[PDB]
């Protein structure tokens, strides 16, 4: 109960929706022989379904009046009430990989600018240079702040403009 | 009570027929 | 030949876009032929009187049709 | 020998060295990128072989091996459909009950919840219900086992490898010379004789010896593992004489010309098999026999190496009259020295074939348990009309490519083509008139019915209970084709289809085919079709005839086939090329064929399809085509709104992917309107403003970002428009008809 | 009529005149480039404004420059 | 096969190998770790 | 030597069966444009109005409604056929106007004596702002 | 159009009473398509039919009339 909400292990619409999905799977299962190949896949779907409900109720997700889990996207209401794995932990688990790709592509461009003709190594990617920059880009925030402290991250007004 | 049976054909069939005529004649006038 | 009285270049247009651009750059007063800044401001002032009179005529029509054909 | 094999040994060395160099085919693209327009010109000019080189021999070699590439891809595709029919299907179950088991041949992997798409198709099986009609083909061929499907899938892989090896051989190792390709008389004799004639003779052999006895034992009612295998039907004449008692006389009635004794298994029944709702396979057997004899006669027409036969240049140069100048002189030399002029005619007649196939496979359903599978019927009609309409627009495109590139005024003086160019203004003006006439007198009938139904005046509408517009001519043709077994085809036991009149064939409680009444709404929609087909002809033929010049631009042929414009001058000259005319004809082919497939999907659901109880048969939509298609609001309510009520609530079911694509193709369609409405000088400046941001953070690419070209952005817009509209209608049709059909 | 002006960035490579579909442009003697020649627009009454001249100008920020003005029966490119 | 390896290093071939790699990594993850809505432990 | 040739309609037309792309009422009321060229041999050329005509040996005369049609015909006669054509301008009151090679020399070659109209002795980036040309009587570009 | 779709549908579900019918359906675009556009355009398109007409027929006509101008714009 952060903003009119309720834990999903407490709310009854969540359990009613679990029983609704298991009821649809059960009346779907009632047509087949108990050991046939469709019935095995239907019971495996039931097992994945029940494991999904158990692990959404276990992590302390907040349900609403609809019986559906919600995501508190504010630190200080996620850190204080234990919901940092909703948004606040994957908002850095994403940005590590985002700045990773943005650093690997940056360094692949800068390490191919100073050649004979760079464009041929942009349609035909130099794979050993690409995999070297793929592995050694693991510490990208480190190298990014060390590049920002120089001023070698930005370029000055050598850039191309029109008519200011 | 006879106003919607008279003003509506004038405004839609008669006064636009003036406007389809007099505002069209003004278009192709030869400039002196 | 006559209808864009404001545009002598549109008036010499033998095609049918003379009509369409006489209707469309009629209120672009700054691009009119012989336009000065004083006549610009004077036409804008008269235009604002025309817009105010249309707004009041429209509201009076709303009032009259509600008073006459309404409940 | 004038007609002889003539090749060149080892013309092109087989090496991966030119795979390393993209753009090797083009003189301009071989220097590499400096600009992102390069990589779109790489894929756009990839197969335009006529612009790579000027040597017609090299062009013909490239287009002859590219056809082996397409054939290898089609054999991979067919072999995959046989393999997915073998290993992932309920076809074994479907053969025992082909009325309560849905044909399924695609199973998904249970990962992200997509295993809900493995619906309960029946037969102890879960998968996606297919609608491509392969199971009805396989019953009509006499398959009866997934072992035969697996082995013809292996044969399809072998034949795909044969096609890929053949293209490699006839391009790299022993490639034919130019005057090999210019033997069109030999190509027509071999294709009418060997492809069409011997192929239908061979399919006649398979139908006589394999599919007639197997399907007769299926229709009598025999388990498919109890049926004799077809090699036991070849070797044992006693089983074939048990099934058809004139196999005991052997091939003696064929050579004594006592062919009437073969009337046990070559028939002229007509109508439908009432056991299964398809055509009689004895009737299709005699069909392919007669087709085989006809095309083997037709393939001995043209002169190749002996003095007998016709030569097509002498056929063309003789047919000339007083009205048409020099007549057909010069048409042989432009249909032998231009591949685009061939591809125009072939795409035209082949796309007309697809539509004739689509109209001839609903009314005369050729497969067992095809007609009561309503989803297969709807998807086959829709598929083949779309393939036909695309091929007709490609005909209109490649005719104009011939006009721009390969047309020569020296070779064409006062022949037919020159005299058509010299009255193109009369042609396009009269077609403009007839398009405007058809537009008013077809769509204004719908606007009239909208207005009268909205003004509380239903008596003044155009309907059957109002001002009637009866299709007297099509109704007269229906009467004559229903009375054709009386005196104009006296050896027909029934009419050639059930649409002309009579009773209904009912299979499994569902109507296979019943007679189709043609009323006022049928009149109005056939004239909607005539209108939209004439407008598509107007646009495509205006692009062909004005491909080289007009009164607007007299030197349009110097600008090319595919150019955006000739600037803002002389009023504006946007979209003046022939490419832009086939661009605008693609929208009208979409417009026409969407109404064609809507008219099919609502005429069939209203007046043909539905369950029968032998108690006054109740159709699917209750019989509201003639009663409610008078109005645009009737097509809105009772067709789009009413029948979208199964694609919109398909979530949580096996049809839910059709619920997703119906949204997604509503996306892509509207996404196309970003490309169709906007223009390049916006997006190039937006790319400048973000190239600045990539310059500021040292991440400007060396291949410089450009906006798409003008005729590239038009191509992207029309491609996304067609994809998003056709896939919307795809998902709508299939989610409607799998559920309620 | 349209306004066709040229500028002194002309290198005299006479490509606008060959690109012109209406003979608006012609080459005039001049002494500001190596080719000793510069274009001219004496016949802007016949110009339609189709801008083929400034698809053919090689100089960055084009030396020929068409400004779409009033439209006569020749500027609209009419056979009627 | 040096030219074959330069062909394998072109833009669409690297795109269709790397997208199958990053597809069939996430697909094996969602097989062995079903339904990750929230970062658990 | 060269001084402004004149025209007679006595010179023949190339053999052409007539198209629907020919002249209109603008030819009879406003103006129409005629083209002359001397051909060396009889050969087939594409009309700018659609269709193929065969030119005959000696002088030819062909009439059009646009200057672009006549210059397109000159463009394909000078390139494909290496001929030297010239077209004029005819008004309905009989007044004829020499239009193509004014000085005889084709305009892509310097004749040393033609005058440079519509030239700006300044760079195109050195145009004034549109605020400086505002209220110039008519609407006006900064290139003037 | 987005702000007025959102205003109209949250107020239709408010005026009908079932705000949960909005809260469960407005989270996904199919719920916007079938619970707002498909659902509330029943009595609109039934303004006229072959059975008769009612007072919404002038809005049934204009709804098609607006569909006709829009496409003509294309
Ligand atoms: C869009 C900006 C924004 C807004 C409107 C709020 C709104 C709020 N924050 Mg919050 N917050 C934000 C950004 C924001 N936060 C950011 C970027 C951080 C740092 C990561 C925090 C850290 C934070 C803490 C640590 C706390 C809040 C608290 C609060 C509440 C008072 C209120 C719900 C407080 C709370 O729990 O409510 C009483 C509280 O203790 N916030
Ligand atoms: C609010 C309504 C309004 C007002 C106040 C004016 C006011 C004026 N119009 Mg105008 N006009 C209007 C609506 C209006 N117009 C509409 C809807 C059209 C049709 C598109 C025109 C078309 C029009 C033309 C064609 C011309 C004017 C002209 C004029 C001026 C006399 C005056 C300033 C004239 C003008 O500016 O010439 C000096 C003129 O020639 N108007
Ligand atoms: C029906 C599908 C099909 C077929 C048969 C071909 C056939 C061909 N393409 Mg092509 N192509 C296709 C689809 C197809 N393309 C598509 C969808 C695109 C993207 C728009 C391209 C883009 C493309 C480019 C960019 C190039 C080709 C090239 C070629 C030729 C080289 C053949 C070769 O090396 O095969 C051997 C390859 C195998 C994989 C063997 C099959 C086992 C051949 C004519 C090249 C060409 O035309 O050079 C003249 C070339 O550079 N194609
Ligand atoms: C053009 C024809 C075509 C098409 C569209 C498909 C499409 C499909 N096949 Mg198939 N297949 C084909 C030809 C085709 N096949 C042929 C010719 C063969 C014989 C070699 C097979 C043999 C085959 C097998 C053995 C299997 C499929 C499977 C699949 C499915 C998943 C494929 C996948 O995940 O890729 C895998 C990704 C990469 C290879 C990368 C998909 C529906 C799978 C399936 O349906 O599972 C239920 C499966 O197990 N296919
Ligand atoms: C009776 C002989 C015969 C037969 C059956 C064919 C059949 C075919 N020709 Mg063809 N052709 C022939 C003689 C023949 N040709 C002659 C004599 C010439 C020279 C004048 C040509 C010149 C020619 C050209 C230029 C082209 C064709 C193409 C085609 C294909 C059309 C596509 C189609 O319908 O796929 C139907 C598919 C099948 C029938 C699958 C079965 C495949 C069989 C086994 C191969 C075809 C039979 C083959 C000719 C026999 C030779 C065997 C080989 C070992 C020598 C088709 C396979 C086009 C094509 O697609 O090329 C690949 C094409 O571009 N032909
Ligand atoms: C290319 C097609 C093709 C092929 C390969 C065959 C092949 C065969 N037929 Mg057949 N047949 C065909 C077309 C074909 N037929 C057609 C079109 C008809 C209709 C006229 C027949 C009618 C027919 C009869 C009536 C009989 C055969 C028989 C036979 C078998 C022996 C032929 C013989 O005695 O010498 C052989 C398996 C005989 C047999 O024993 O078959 C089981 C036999 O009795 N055929
Ligand atoms: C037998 C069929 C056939 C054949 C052989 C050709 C052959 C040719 N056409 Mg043609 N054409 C055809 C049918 C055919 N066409 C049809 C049916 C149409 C109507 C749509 C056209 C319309 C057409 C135009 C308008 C033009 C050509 C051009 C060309 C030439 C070059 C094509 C090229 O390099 O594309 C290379 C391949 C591509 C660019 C890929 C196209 C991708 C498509 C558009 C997207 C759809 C793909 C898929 C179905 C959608 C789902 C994909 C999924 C990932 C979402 C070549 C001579 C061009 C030409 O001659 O230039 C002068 C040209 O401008 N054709
Ligand atoms: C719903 C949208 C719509 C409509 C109505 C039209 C209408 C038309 N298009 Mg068009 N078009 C459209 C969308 C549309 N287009 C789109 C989206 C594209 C994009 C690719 C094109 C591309 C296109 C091309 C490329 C061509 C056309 C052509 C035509 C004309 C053929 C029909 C005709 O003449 O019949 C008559 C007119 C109608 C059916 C329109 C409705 C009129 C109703 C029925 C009655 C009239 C109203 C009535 C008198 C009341 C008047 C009230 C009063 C106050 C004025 C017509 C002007 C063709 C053309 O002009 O040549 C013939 C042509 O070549 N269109
Ligand atoms: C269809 C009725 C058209 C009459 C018909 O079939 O063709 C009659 C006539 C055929 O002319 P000939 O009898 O000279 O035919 C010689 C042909 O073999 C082609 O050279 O064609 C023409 O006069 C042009 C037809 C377009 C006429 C446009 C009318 C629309
Ligand atoms: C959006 C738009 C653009 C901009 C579209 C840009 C130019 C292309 C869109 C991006 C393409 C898809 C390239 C992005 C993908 C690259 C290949 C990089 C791939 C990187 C990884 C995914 C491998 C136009 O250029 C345009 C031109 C004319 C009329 C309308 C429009 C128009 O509407
Ligand atoms: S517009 Fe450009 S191209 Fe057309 S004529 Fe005038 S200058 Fe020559
Ligand atoms: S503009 Fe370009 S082309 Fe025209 S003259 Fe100056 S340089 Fe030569």
């Amino acid at each position: 109960d952060i903003a009119g909400l309720t834990p999903c292990s407490e709310s009854k619409a969540y359990a009613k929706l679990e029983k609704k999905e298991l009821k649809t799977l059960e009346k779907r299962l009632k047509q087949y022989e108990a050991d046939s190949a469709p019935a095995v896949a239907l019971k495996a779907t039931m097992e994945r379904t029940k494991a999904r409900f158990a692990n959404y109720a276990k992590a302390g997700l907040l349900c609403g009046n609809d019986g559906l889990p919600h995501l508190i996207a504010d630190p200080g209401l996620a850190l204080k009430y234990g919901h940092a794995g909703e948004v606040f932990i994957p908002t850095f688990g994403f940005l590590y990989v985002a700045g990773y790709i943005g650093y690997v592509g940056r360094q692949y461009l800068i390490a191919v600018k100073g050649e004979a003709k760079p464009t041929d190594k942009e349609i035909i990617i130099d794979v050993p240079l690409a995999t070297k920059l793929a592995w050694q880009g693991a510490g990208w925030p480190l190298a990014a702040v060390q590049e920002l402290q120089r001023g070698t991250l930005l370029e000055k007004e050598e850039n191309i403009t029109v008519s200011p | 009570s006879w106003a919607p049976s008279v003003f509506v054909p004038l405004t839609g069939l008669v006064l636009p027929a003036i406007a389809m005529a007099t505002l069209f004649v003004y278009i192709e006038k030869e400039a002196p | 030949k006559l209808f864009p009285k404001f545009s002598q270049g549109l008036a010499q247009d033998p095609t049918t876009r003379r009509i369409w651009y006489g209707l469309a750059m009629a209120h672009d007063f700054e691009s009119h032929d012989g336009m000065t800044e004083e006549n610009l401001y004077q036409k804008i002032f008269a235009s604002h009187f025309g817009q105010l009179s249309i707004i009041f005529l429209w509201t009076s029509g709303n009032l009259f049709h509600v008073a006459w054909q309404g409940n | 020998k004038k007609v002889k094999i003539a090749v060149d040994r080892n013309p092109v060395e087989t090496s991966f060295e030119k795979w390393a160099k993209p753009g090797h085919f083009s003189r301009t693209l071989s220097k590499g990128p400096n600009t992102t327009t390069w990589i779109w010109n790489l894929h756009a000019d990839a197969h335009d072989f006529d612009s790579h080189t000027s040597d017609l021999e090299e062009i013909s070699r490239k287009v002859f091996s590219a056809h082996f590439g397409q054939l290898g891809i089609i054999f991979i595709w067919l072999s995959g459909m046989y393999f997915h029919g073998a290993r992932f299907s309920n076809y074994e179950a479907w053969l025992s009950d082909p009325t309560h088991i849905k044909p399924s041949a695609q199973v998904v992997w249970p990962i992200v919840g997509q295993e809900i798409l493995n619906g309960d198709v029946g037969g102890g099986f879960q998968g996606i219900q297919i609608t491509s009609g392969f199971f009805q083909l396989w019953r009509a061929s006499g398959i009866t086992s997934e072992l035969q499907l697996y082995t013809t899938a292996i044969g399809g892989l072998v034949m795909a490898a044969a096609m890929f090896f053949a293209g490699w051989f006839h391009y790299h190792k022993a490639a034919p010379k130019l005057e090999w390709f210019q033997n069109v008389e030999s190509m027509l004799n071999h294709h009418l004789g060997g492809l069409l004639g011997l192929g239908s003779l061979a399919w006649a052999g398979h139908q006589i010896h394999v599919s007639l006895p197997v399907n007769k034992l299926l229709d009598a009612g025999v388990d498919p593992k109890e049926i004799p295998l077809p090699h036991d039907l070849l070797l044992n004449r006693a089983i074939m004489a048990d099934l058809y008692p004139s196999f005991a006389k052997g091939i003696a009635p064929f050579f004594t010309l006592n062919w009437s004794e073969y009337s046990d298994f070559l028939t002229f029944k007509g109508g439908l098999n009432p056991v299964t709702g398809g055509l009689w396979l004895s009737d299709t057997a005699h069909h392919h026999v007669a087709i085989a004899v006809l095309f083997l006669v037709a393939g001995h027409m043209y002169r190749t190496n002996w003095g007998i036969g016709h030569s097509m240049k002498e056929i063309l140069e003789a047919h000339r009259g007083p009205f048409t100048g020099e007549g057909h002189v010069g048409l042989y030399e432009i249909l032998t020295t231009s591949w685009h002029a061939q591809l125009a005619i072939n795409l035209a007649l082949f796309g007309s074939l697809s539509i004739i196939v689509a109209h001839h496979m609903y009314a005369m359903p050729p497969y067992p348990y095809l007609a009561t599978d309503y989803g297969t019927q709807l998807s086959l009609f829709t598929h083949h009309t779309w393939i036909g309409g695309f091929c007709i627009v490609g005909a209109g495109a490649h005719a104009a490519i011939f006009m721009v590139r390969d047309y020569d005024p020296t070779n064409n003086y006062n022949n037919l083509l020159d005299r058509v160019i010299r009255h193109r203004d009369a042609i396009i003006s009269h077609l403009n008139w007839v398009c405007i006439f058809l537009g008013f007198h077809s769509f204004g009938l719908y606007i009239h019915n909208d207005t009268m139904s909205a003004l509380g005046r239903p008596q003044d509408m155009f309907s059957d209970t109002a001002i009637q517009l009866q299709p007297v001519f099509a109704q007269w043709i229906q009467n004559t084709h229903f009375l054709a077994p009386q005196l104009t085809a006296p050896n027909a036991l029934a009419a050639t289809s059930l649409t002309w009149g009579g009773d209904l064939v009912a299979v499994g409680g569902k109507v296979a085919m019943m007679p189709i009444s043609l009323g006022t709404s049928d009149f109005m929609v056939h004239h909607i079709h005539a209108f939209t087909i004439h407008v598509t002809v107007l646009i495509l033929l205006k692009g062909v005839l004005f491909a080289r010049s007009s009164r607007l631009i007299p030197d349009k042929a110097n600008l090319g086939f595919r150019f955006p414009c000739d600037g803002p001058g002389r009023g504006g000259t946007c979209q003046v090329s022939a490419w832009d005319h086939v661009f605008l004809g693609l929208f009208w082919m979409y417009n026409s064929l969407s109404i064609v497939i809507f008219h099919f999907s609502w005429k069939m659901q209203s007046d043909v399809w539905g369950t029968v109880t032998a108690s006054g048969v109740s159709h699917i939509t209750g019989g509201n085509f003639a009663q409610s298609a008078n109005t645009i609001n009737g097509w809105l309510r009772d067709f789009l709104w009413a029948q979208s009520s199964q694609v919109i609530q398909s979530y949580g079911s096996a049809l839910s992917a059709y619920g997703l694509i119906f949204l997604g193709a509503h996306f892509v369609w509207a996404f196309s309107l970003m490309f169709l409405f906007s223009g390049r000088g916006y997006w190039q400046e937006l790319i400048e403003s973000i190239v600045w941001a990539h310059n500021k953070l040292k991440v400007a690419p060396a291949i410089q970002p450009r906006a798409l070209s003008i005729t590239q952005g038009r191509a992207v817009g029309v491609a996304h428009y067609l994809l998003g509209g056709i896939a919307t209608t795809w998902s709508f049709f299939l989610a409607r008809i799998i559920s309620v059909g | 009529a349209h306004i066709v002006k040229i500028y002194d960035t002309c290198i005299g490579c006479t490509q606008c005149v060959r690109a012109c579909p209406l003979d608006v442009l012609e080459m005039v003697p001049w002494d500001g480039c190596k080719a000793s020649q510069m274009a001219s627009a004496p016949r802007t009454e016949d110009c339609v404004g189709c801008k083929r001249c400034e698809t053919a100008c090689p100089t960055d920020f084009l030396s020929v420059r068409v400004y779409l003005g009033s439209e006569s029966t020749r500027s609209m490119g009419l056979s009627y | 096969m040096k030219d074959f390896t330069t062909y394998l290093s072109t833009a669409p071939v690297i795109a269709t190998i790397w997208f199958t790699f990053t597809a069939g990594l996430l697909i094996e993850i969602n097989r062995y770790f079903p339904d990750p809505l929230v970062f658990s432990f | 030597a060269w001084t402004v040739p004149t025209l007679n309609p006595d010179t023949p037309s190339p053999i052409f069966g007539g198209s629907t792309g020919g002249l209109l009422r603008k030819a009879q009321t406003e103006e129409f444009y005629v083209i002359t060229w001397e051909a060396k041999k009889e050969q087939i050329f594409e009309m700018p109005t659609g269709g193929a005509a065969i030119m005959r040996q000696g002088p030819n005369l062909l009439k059009f409604g646009k200057k672009e049609q006549c210059l397109a015909l000159t463009t394909q006669l000078r390139n494909k056929f290496k001929l030297t054509p010239c077209f004029y301008r005819v008004f309905p009151d009989g007044k004829v106007q020499y239009l193509h090679p004014a000085d005889g020399v084709y305009p892509e070659k310097v004749n040393a004596g033609r005058v440079g109209a519509n030239q700006n002795m300044r760079r195109i980036g050195q145009n004034v702002n549109p605020i400086k040309v505002k209220f110039s009587g008519r609407m006006m570009s900064p290139a003037e | 159009g987005w702000v007025t779709f959102y205003w109209h549908w949250k107020h239709l579900t408010l005026w009908q009473g079932n705000v949960a019918q909005f809260d469960e359906s407005s989270t996904y675009l199919m719920g916007w398509l079938r619970d707002y556009l498909w659902l509330n355009s029943s009595q609109l398109i039934n303004g006229y039919n072959p059975f008769g007409m009612n007072s919404l027929s002038v809005w049934a006509w204009t709804f098609l009339f607006g569909h006709l101008i829009y496409a003509t714009g294309f």
